[PDB]
This record gives C-alpha cells, structure tokens and sequence, in this order.
C-alpha cells in the first residue's frame, strides 16, 4: 500500500523548518522506538548454577507452553546401551533441560524489551494515548538528569531500597509463560517437587489424586534388543511417565487436592541491581548530538548479539 | 506582474498505446487456499457481484490490433489455466478392484 | 535527475502563526497564514478499533484504512 | 511497435504509436500474498484487491497492481522521477468485459483494458502566470488605457536563469499537458528583443482600480491622487498603520520571514505614442493596435494620419470641432489654444 502511493508522488519544498528540530517529533520517535526497552546490570557476573530444572507447577503436553521448549520427551524406543548422562548431563528425563548459551560465565549485563513487567499502574483496559501519558510521567518523576533509574523504581528481589514503583514481582507461574526472563533475572532458584525422593521425603513419610508423588523412583535405567543392538530397542527408564496425568502438578500448584509438596531455595545473584532506561537515554542524548545519529547508535545497540530484542516475540525478548 | 501557478508543466513528446488481457478464475483460487463447497459459493458470488456492476457502465470500443486468438500467449495461457494437471490413463485392459 | 517542485514556496516570504486559534485575529488581510509546528501523529495510537482485534482480523481492518 | 524500447527512436515524431502484441496476464499469477491465505481470509482478500481495480477503472485510472515496474522502467530507459510523473498522468480505457464461465461452485471472467501512457519531452517545476496591468494615457481630452502584446503566458525560473513560454494545445490530467511549448524573448526596441504590438482602449473618468496582493500590498492603478500615490503610472503600495485610500482601508501586513525568491525581473522598456492617441481610440469605439515595441518613427506616424485628416471642418458642429482643435494644440501651442477656445465659446 505505502509503496504504491510513494510511485506516483514528487517531492515538494514547503517553507517551515525541519521536522529534526521539534520536540514534539523527537519524543515521539524515541517512544516508537525504545519505550519499554531496558539494561539491567548485575553487581558482578555470575550465572544460573544447575542444566536441569524441576518446575512442577507448568502443565506437561497431553494451550501451548513456552517452557515446552526446553522439555525433555520419554521416549520408549532409544538405541542400545543409551543412558541421559550421555546428551543431557544431570538432567532428570521429563523435566527440563537449560541449554549452555542461557548459562554463559561471562555475562554481566541483560537488555530487555516488553511491557509484561510493569506493576498495577499499567492496564491494557486502558487507552494507549493514556497508557503513554502514565509511563512518560513516571519516567520523568524516577530520573535525573541521567538515565539511571532510582531504585524506589525496582521490585523488592532485585534491590533493599525498591518499592515496585515501575516493575512488579516475578511470581512462581512465570517460568511457564517467560522462561528467559527467570532464568536471567532471578537472584534465587527456588524448587517445587512432587517427586518421591527430595528433601529426604519417603512414602512411608505422610503425616482422585489424594495424597501421592507425581513420579516414584523405579529399580534402574536399562535397554534390551534382539540381534539389532544399533536402531530400534525398548527402553525402561529410571523414574515414572507423566503423559497419562499431565495435569497433576499444575493441579496440585492450584491446591485443588492435598499432596507432599517440596520446595528448596538456592542463592545465585546478590540483591543490588542497577536499571538503565533506552527511551530516557534517547531524549537526553538526542539534546546534544541530534536524532538522525543517536537514534542509529542506539538502534544497533539492540543488534548487539546478531538478532535484534525489538523484533523478538514480546514474551521471550530477554538477552544477556 | 505574476502569480505562482504550482501545478507541473509536462511538454509531449509522444503517446504510447497498450492492451492488456486480464483472466480471472475461481477454481484456481479455490484449489490454493484449501477451500470448502461452502466457501467455494461464496467466493463466486463474491467474485461475479464486483466483475458485473463494471460490465453494467462500460459500453464496447474497437481497438486497431489483431485478434487475441490467433496470439501464442494467449493460447499457451489459456490451456494452462483450463487443463494444466489434467491427465488420462489407460489400462492394459479392462480390470477392476477385486 | 531529482525533481523537486518549489510550487509552493516561490515568493522568498512566509507569514506563520503560533496557534490556529490566531488565524480569527480582525487585523489579518486574506492572504496565506502558515501554523508554525508540524503535527505529529502515529497511526497505532489513532486506530483504535485493530488495538483490541487479534490475529488477521486485525491485520484485514488495517488493509482497509490504508 | 514490436517492442516497447523502440518509443525512444529518434527519427519518431509526435502521434500515437501502438505496440503489436497484447500483454496477457493470470491474477491468480499476479497476487502471491493470497495464495499463502486459507480460508475466507484468502477471500476477503481479494475482495478487496477486486474492489479497488473497480473505483480505478471509473475515474479513468490505471492499477500499477497487475504490471511489473522494474519491467516497464528497464523498457522505458527512463529515472526514477521520470516514472513517477510517467505513472500519475496515465490514464485507461475498459473496451471489453466477458464471463466466459457460470456454474453454482464456479466462474470465470475476461477484462480487455486499452493505457495511453504520454512519454515527457521536458518537465517545467517553478512557474509564474502573467497577469498585465498597462498604464493610462490622457491625451487631448480623452482618458486612455493603453497595454503591451505579451508573445508568452508563463514565467519559468529553475535556478538562475529565467525563461519566458508560450504553450499551445493544453488539457489537464492532474498536470498541465501541451503538444506545443516554444521559448521566447521579452518586448523591447532592439534586435535581440521581441517586436511586440501595443493597444489602446478609452475608459470612464474618474477610473480607480485597487488589487489587494496575498503578500499583504496593494496594486493600484489610477486617474487621480490619494494617500501620496502618484497618478497613471501603475505601483505596488505598502503602509505601516491602518489607513483609508480610495474609499477602502489598506491595513498594514503582519511582519514575514525571509526565504530564497524565485521572482523574475523583467528588462526595462521606453515606448513612444502617437500625439493624439486619445482621438484615434475615441473615433474606434473597440481596443484598437496603435504602435509596435520596436516601430519607427515614420512608420508610426504614417498609420491614422489619412484617418485623422478627414475629420475635417463642417457646417453643422463648427463649435464642437473648434473645441476638440484647441485641445490637440494645447501642448503644442499654448498661445493659440486660448484663442481658438475663444472664438469656440463665442
Ligand atoms: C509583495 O511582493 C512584491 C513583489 O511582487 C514586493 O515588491 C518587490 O520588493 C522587492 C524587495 O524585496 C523589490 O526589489 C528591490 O528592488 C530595488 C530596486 O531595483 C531597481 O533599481 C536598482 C538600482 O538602480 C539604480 O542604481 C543602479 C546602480 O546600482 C543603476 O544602474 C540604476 O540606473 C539606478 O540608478 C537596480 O539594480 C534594479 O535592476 C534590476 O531589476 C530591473 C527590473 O526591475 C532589471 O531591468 C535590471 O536588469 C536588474 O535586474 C537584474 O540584475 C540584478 C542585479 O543588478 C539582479 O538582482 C536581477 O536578478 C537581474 O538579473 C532595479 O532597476 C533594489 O534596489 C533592491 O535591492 C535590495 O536587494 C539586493 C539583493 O537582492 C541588495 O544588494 C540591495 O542592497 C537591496 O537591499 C531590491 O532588489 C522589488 O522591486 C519589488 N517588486 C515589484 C514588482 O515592485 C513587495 O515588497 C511585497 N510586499 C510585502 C508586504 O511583502
Ligand atoms: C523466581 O523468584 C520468585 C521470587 O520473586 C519466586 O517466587 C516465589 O517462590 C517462592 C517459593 O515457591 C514462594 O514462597 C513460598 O510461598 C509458599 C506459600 O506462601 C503462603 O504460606 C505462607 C506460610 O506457609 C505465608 O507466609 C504466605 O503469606 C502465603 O500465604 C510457602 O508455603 C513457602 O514456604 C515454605 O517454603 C520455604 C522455602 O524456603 C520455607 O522457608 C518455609 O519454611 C516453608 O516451609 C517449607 O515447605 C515446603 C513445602 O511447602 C517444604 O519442602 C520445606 O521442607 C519446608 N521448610 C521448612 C523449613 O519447614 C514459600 O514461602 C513465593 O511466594 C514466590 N514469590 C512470589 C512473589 O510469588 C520464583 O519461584 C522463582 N522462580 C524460579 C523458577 O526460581
Ligand atoms: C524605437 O527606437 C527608435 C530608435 O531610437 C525610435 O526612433 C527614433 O526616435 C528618435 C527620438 O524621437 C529620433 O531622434 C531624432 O533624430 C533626428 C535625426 O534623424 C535622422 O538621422 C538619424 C541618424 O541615425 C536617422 O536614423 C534618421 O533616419 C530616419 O528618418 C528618416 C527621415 O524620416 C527616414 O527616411 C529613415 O528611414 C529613418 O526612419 C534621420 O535620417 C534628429 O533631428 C532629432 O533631433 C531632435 O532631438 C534631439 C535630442 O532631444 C535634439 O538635440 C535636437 O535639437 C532635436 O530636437 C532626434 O534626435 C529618431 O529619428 C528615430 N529614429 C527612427 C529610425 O525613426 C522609436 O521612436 C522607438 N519606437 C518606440 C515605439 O518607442
Ligand atoms: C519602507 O522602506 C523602508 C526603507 O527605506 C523600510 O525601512 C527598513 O525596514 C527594515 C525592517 O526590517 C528595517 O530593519 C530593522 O532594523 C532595526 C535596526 O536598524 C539598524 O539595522 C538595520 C539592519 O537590521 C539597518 O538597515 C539600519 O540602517 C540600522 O543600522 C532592527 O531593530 C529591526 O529588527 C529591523 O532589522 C530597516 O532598518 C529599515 N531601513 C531604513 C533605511 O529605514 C520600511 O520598513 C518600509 N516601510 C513599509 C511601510 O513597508
Ligand atoms: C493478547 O494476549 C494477551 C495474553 O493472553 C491477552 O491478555 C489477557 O486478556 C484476558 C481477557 O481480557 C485477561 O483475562 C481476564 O483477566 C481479568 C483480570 O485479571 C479477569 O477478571 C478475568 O477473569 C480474565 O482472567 C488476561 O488477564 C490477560 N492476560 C494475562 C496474561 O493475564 C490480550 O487480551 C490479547 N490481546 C488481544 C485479544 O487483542
Ligand atoms: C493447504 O493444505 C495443504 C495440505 O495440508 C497444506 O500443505 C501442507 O503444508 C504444511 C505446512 O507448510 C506442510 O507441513 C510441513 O512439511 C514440511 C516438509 O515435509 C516439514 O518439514 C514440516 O515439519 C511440516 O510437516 C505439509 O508438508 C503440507 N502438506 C502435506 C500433505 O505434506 C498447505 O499449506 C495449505 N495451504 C494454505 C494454508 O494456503
Ligand atoms: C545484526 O547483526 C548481524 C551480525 O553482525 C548482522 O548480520 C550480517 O548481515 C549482513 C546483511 O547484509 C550480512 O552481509 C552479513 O554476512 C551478516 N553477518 C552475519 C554473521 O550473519 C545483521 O545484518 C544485523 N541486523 C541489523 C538489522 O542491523
Ligand atoms: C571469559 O572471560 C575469561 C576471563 O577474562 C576468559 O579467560 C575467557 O576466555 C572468556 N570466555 C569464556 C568462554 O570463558
Ligand atoms: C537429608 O537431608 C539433608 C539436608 O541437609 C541432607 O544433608 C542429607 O544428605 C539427607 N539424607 C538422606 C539420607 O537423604
């Protein structure tokens, strides 16, 4: 449609000034751009310790999940002599495996862009002219001058002096939804089990579903052919299925019925973040070197891995 | 004295003439996007709504070129959008499912 | 060749206004009056109605406006 | 034709030229977007698509839609801009529509569409109308308005060097279009100028004629003083408080900011008139040629004198005569003007 018009239209001079020079035009593309893209430091690099992930709360495939992605399929048939340890490490078959380019040692800065942080001041019932209104005065009231954030601005998680002014608190069905997010933003792994074994938890020990572990531990992991020890063998694996049920630890997250839920707390990351805003740093800079360079500056900024964060799907748009 | 006259003034040169043949038909578009014999009524009737209200305002003009018949291109294109997977097979002999 | 028409900016004057509300002023002549700022407007904020539509039923009402 | 890029054959002249071969085109070919669509959204698609070919076709317009631009601009050999002014001025005929198939679950339809794209000689951007003013001459008696022949109708300026047309043949698609521009020179007394013919009018007494010009002037042409402005000679006027001339209030303009012209400025011009060019424009009772820019003495003379000459004395308005008499000696003799009136009024 814009090609089309472009096709048949000469340019014309028209005698007010440039565009360029109007503030009304540089905070209006420097919002279109970099509104809800931001930088979060850690106080220094240190990533997420564990490449398995126990995280009963989600539903299993029997809507779509985003954790799905990172799920670790039973399979019955496997080749001959095939044990986990070989391809997914400590990982526990039908939970979660964390790939190593989520869990780099080196990384000391994440760079975001979406709106699915903000706390109870952002509401979608809410008209967009309104919604930027809200987020321009904030962004002017938690700012000086710079466009360091003040930490009144953070959640309670990420730093002592925070008081959820522009970011809520992730919660524990997140990493369902937004598994980066957690991943590289959380301080601590918390766990939540139902599985016959942690936190010394025997099935003696209990003081449709009622009151049982989602998955109990079998004799041991083991294969079996007949003169074909190379393609197709039948595979007995080291704990239980979940394809049948799927529902039970999401079910039980929900409390719909009793059962010996198990959660443990594991320190990654010290609580003393520091939140840099993209859209304050473009007026600011913009003031000085004019738009047409900061603006392009910028832009390549958010390219700085080789996929650009913008472009990303609103929910998985987290980077370190 | 003057007054601005900000139209442009384009000077002739020469005038060069066209004809283009445009073929429209639904069950090529059906085929493509996997529609249903509900759905095939529809874009039917939708299709002869808008091609028939310009058949009733526009009268007949003869143009000084030869017959599209007796074109190539346009006998090559309209076998193609008539019978392009079109086959006949022919048993050995007659034998059917048994 | 890169045309660019000076059409309508030929006589090396421009009178231009600071509000349009100014344009009523008794003392004005009939002539052209410019408003001094640009107008700046993003299409996303203006339509309404696509905002809260999902999948190609957004995109097809967006086809029709443009 | 047989091929388009023989358009550009520079032993061609101006007519129509017609290329040999039809174009024949599929739309199910042409709308890719579509054929990736499923369901009634691939349907209210081309809805769509269908809908905007029709609102084309009735103002005579051609949809760039179902024709390959790379295409035509590689046959062409033309710019960029070119294409553009090439592609907004073109405009279509439908010279045929036919179904050529009607089941309940199927159709089929043929559209014959005839384009005439004209092909640009040269294209002019800053552009001025002329608009001619004249003067007043008062001449034995009469009041007169007298104005200059001009052989061009636009003002042309690009940069720096201004150009004077004249056009021919004009019609308007979007754009003004011409079959004929020729470039010439300006009015003058000399060789290298143009030897254009002056004509004169008699008009009313008293005369007044003011113009208020956009800029926030006035152009006034006159027979008789107001506000200091002088008479018969013509003037763009300007004031620095509101003030009442000629019966109407010139206010003063509100103060502009100053940008790169584009005005032209035309050559300087004396131009002689017979003597009694009032009697002459008088006795016509029409706008009447009186002179050319470039015209002798002699030559100028030697035009209404026979004319002249035979408006002799009579026995039926030997008072009337006397008194137009003394009017044409007035200047000429101002000592035999006061007698001649006199014997007139006895
Ligand atoms: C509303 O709109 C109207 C327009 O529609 C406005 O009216 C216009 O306002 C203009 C002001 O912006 C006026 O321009 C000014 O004209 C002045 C007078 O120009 C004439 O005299 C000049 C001097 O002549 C004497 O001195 C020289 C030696 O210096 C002797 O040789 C002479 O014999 C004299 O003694 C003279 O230079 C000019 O000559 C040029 O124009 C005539 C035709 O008019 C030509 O025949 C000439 O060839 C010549 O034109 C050519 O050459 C000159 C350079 O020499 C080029 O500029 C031309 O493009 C062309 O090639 C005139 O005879 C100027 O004095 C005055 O100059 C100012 O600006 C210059 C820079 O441009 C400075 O250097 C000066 O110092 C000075 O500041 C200016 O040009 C318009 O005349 C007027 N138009 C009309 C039709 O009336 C109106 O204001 C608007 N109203 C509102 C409210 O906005
Ligand atoms: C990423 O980071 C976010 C934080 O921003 C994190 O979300 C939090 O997740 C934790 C862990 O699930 C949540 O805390 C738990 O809440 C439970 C429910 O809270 C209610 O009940 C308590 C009283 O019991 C009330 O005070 C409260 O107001 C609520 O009504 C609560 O049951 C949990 O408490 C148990 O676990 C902790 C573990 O440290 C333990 O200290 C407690 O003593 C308590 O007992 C333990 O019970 C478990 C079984 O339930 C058992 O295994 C264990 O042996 C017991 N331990 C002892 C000593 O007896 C706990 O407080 C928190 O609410 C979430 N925060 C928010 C804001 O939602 C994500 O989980 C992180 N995601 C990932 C993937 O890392
Ligand atoms: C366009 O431009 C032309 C050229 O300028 C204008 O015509 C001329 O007008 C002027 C001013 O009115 C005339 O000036 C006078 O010249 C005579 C002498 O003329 C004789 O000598 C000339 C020498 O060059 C010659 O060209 C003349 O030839 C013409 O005339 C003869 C005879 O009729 C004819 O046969 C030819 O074919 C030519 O047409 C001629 O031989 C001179 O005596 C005058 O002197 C008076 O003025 C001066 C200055 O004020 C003063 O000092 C004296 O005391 C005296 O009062 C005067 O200089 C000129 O003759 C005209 N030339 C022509 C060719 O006609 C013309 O008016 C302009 N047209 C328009 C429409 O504006
Ligand atoms: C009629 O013609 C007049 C020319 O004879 C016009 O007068 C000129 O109008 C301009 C308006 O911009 C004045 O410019 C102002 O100048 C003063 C300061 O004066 C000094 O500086 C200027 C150059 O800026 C210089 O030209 C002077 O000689 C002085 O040295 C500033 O305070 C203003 O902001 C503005 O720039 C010209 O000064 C003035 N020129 C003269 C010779 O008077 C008059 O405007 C015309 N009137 C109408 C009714 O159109
Ligand atoms: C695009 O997708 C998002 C994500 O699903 C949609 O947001 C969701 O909208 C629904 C319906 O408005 C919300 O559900 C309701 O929430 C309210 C308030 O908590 C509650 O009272 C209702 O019972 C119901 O649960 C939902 O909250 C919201 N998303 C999330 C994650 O909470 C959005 O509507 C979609 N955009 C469209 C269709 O344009
Ligand atoms: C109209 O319906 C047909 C029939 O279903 C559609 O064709 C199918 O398109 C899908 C998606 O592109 C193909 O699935 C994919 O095939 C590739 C290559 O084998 C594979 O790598 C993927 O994992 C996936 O299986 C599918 O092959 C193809 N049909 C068949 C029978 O194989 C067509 O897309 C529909 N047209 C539309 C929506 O316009
Ligand atoms: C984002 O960064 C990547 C990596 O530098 C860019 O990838 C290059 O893209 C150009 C396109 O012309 C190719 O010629 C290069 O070969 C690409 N390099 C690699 C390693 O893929 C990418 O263009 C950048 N994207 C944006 C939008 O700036
Ligand atoms: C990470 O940083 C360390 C210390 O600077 C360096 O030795 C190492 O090469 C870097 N890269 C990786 C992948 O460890
Ligand atoms: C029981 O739990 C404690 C937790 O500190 C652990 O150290 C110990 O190894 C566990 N013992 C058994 C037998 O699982």
């Amino acid at each position: 449609e814009m090609q089309s018009l472009s096709d048949v239209m000469i340019d014309f001079e028209i005698p007010l000034g440039d565009p360029r020079d109007q503030e009304q035009y540089i905070h209006r593309k420097c919002y279109q751009e970099f509104a809800n893209c931001y930088l979060v430091k850690y106080k220094e690099p240190k990533p997420w310790p564990k490449e398995g992930l126990i995280a009963d709360q989600c539903p299993l495939p029997g809507n779509r999940q985003s954790i799905w992605d990172y799920y670790i399929k039973v399979e019955s048939i496997r080749p001959a002599n095939w044990t986990t340890k070989s391809k997914y490490g400590q990982a526990r078959l039908g939970s979660f495996y964390i790939p190593s380019s989520l869990r780099q040692i080196n990384v000391s800065h994440v760079l975001f862009c979406s709106d699915q942080l903000y706390s109870k001041w952002y509401n979608i019932e809410n008209t967009i002219e309104q919604n930027e209104r809200f987020l321009l005065n904030k962004l002017n009231n938690l700012t000086s001058g710079t466009s360091v954030l003040k930490k009144r601005a953070l959640p309670k998680d990420w730093s002592s002096q925070g008081k959820n002014a522009l970011f809520r608190e992730i919660n524990v069905l997140d990493i369902c939804s937004k598994p980066e997010s957690v991943i590289l933003l959380n301080t601590s792994y918390y766990s939540f089990s139902l599985w016959e074994g942690d936190c010394n938890f025997t099935k003696d020990m209990i003081s449709p579903y009622a009151c049982r572990f989602w998955r109990s531990k079998n004799e041991k992991e083991e294969t079996k052919c007949r003169d074909g020890e190379t393609k197709r063998c039948l595979y007995y694996p080291l704990w239980d299925s979940p394809e049948s049920t799927y529902d039970f630890g999401y079910l039980a997250y929900q409390k719909n019925f009793p059962s010996p839920i198990c959660i443990e707390q594991q320190k990654i990351r010290d609580q003393d973040y520091e939140v840099y805003s993209l859209y304050q740093e473009c007026k600011i800079a913009s003031k000085a070197y004019g738009i047409d360079t900061v603006l392009f500056s910028l832009k390549n900024f958010l390219n700085y891995t080789g996929t650009p964060v913008n472009e990303m799907p609103n929910a998985r748009a987290f980077v370190g | 004295y003057y007054e601005p006259h900000p139209e442009p003034i384009v000077v002739k040169e020469r005038v060069l003439g066209l004809s283009q043949i445009l073929m429209i038909n639904s069950e090529n578009i059906a085929n493509n996007a996997n529609l249903t014999q509900e759905v095939k009524k529809l874009l039917t009737e939708m299709v002869n709504e808008e091609m028939q209200s310009l058949s009733d305002v526009m009268i007949d003009f003869e143009i000084p070129l030869g017959d599209p018949r007796d074109q190539e291109q346009y006998i090559h294109r309209k076998c193609y959008q008539e019978f392009a997977n079109c086959y006949l097979v022919k048993y050995k002999e007659p034998k059917p499912w048994p | 060749a890169k045309l660019r028409s000076m059409g309508y900016a030929l006589t090396g004057a421009v009178q231009t206004l600071s509000q349009i509300s100014d344009i009523n002023d008794e003392n004005l002549q009939q002539g052209i009056y410019l408003l001094r700022d640009h107008v700046i407007t993003l299409m996303e904020a203006t339509l309404h109605d696509i905002s809260v539509m999902e999948g190609m039923f957004a995109v097809q009402h967006l086809h029709t406006h443009l | 034709l047989s091929q388009i890029s023989d358009i550009n054959d520079e032993n061609l002249q101006q007519g129509i030229y017609l290329l040999r071969d039809h174009v024949i085109t599929l739309m199910e070919a042409t709308l890719h977007d579509i054929s990736v669509m499923e369901g009634m959204f691939a349907v209210q698609h081309l809805h769509t698509h269908l809908n905007h070919l029709k609102t084309m076709l009735l103002e005579r317009r051609i949809d760039w839609t179902y024709m390959s631009s790379t295409w035509l601009q590689q046959q062409l050999q033309k710019s960029d801009d070119e294409m553009k002014v090439i592609k907004r001025i073109a405009r279509s005929l439908v010279y045929y529509v036919k179904q050529t198939h009607s089941s309940p679950t199927a159709t089929a339809w043929e559209i014959g569409l005839y384009y005439e794209l004209v092909i640009p000689k040269h294209i002019y951007l800053n552009n001025w109308n002329v608009v001619n003013i004249g003067h007043l001459v008062k001449s034995a008696g009469q009041l007169t308005h007298v104005t200059i022949a001009h052989p061009y109708e636009i003002i042309n300026k690009e940069c720096v060097e201004t150009i004077y047309l004249h056009l021919e043949d004009c019609t308007r698609q979007d754009y003004v279009i011409c079959d004929v521009v020729k470039i010439v020179q300006p009015c003058g007394n000399s060789s290298d100028t143009s030897d254009c013919p002056v004509w004169a009018e008699a008009v009313k007494e008293p005369f007044v004629q003011v113009n208020p010009l956009k800029n926030g002037s006035y152009l006034v042409l006159a027979s008789s003083t107001d506000c200091q402005i002088p008479p018969y000679v013509p003037s763009i006027v300007t004031v620095n408080e509101t003030t009442s001339c000629f019966g109407l209030d010139f206010k003063r303009p509100l103060v502009a900011e100053e940008r790169l012209s584009f005005e032209p400025r035309l050559p300087n011009l004396q131009l002689r008139l017979p003597h009694l060019v009032g009697i002459i424009a008088k006795i016509k009772g029409i706008k009447i040629e009186v002179t050319s820019s470039g015209e002798s003495i002699k030559e100028q003379i030697e035009r209404a004198k026979a004319e002249l000459l035979r408006l002799d004395i009579h026995e039926g308005d030997t008072p009337a005569w006397i008194q137009q008499l003394a009017a044409a000696t007035k200047d000429v003799w101002p000592a035999a003007a006061s007698a001649l009136q006199g014997i007139g009024n006895f």
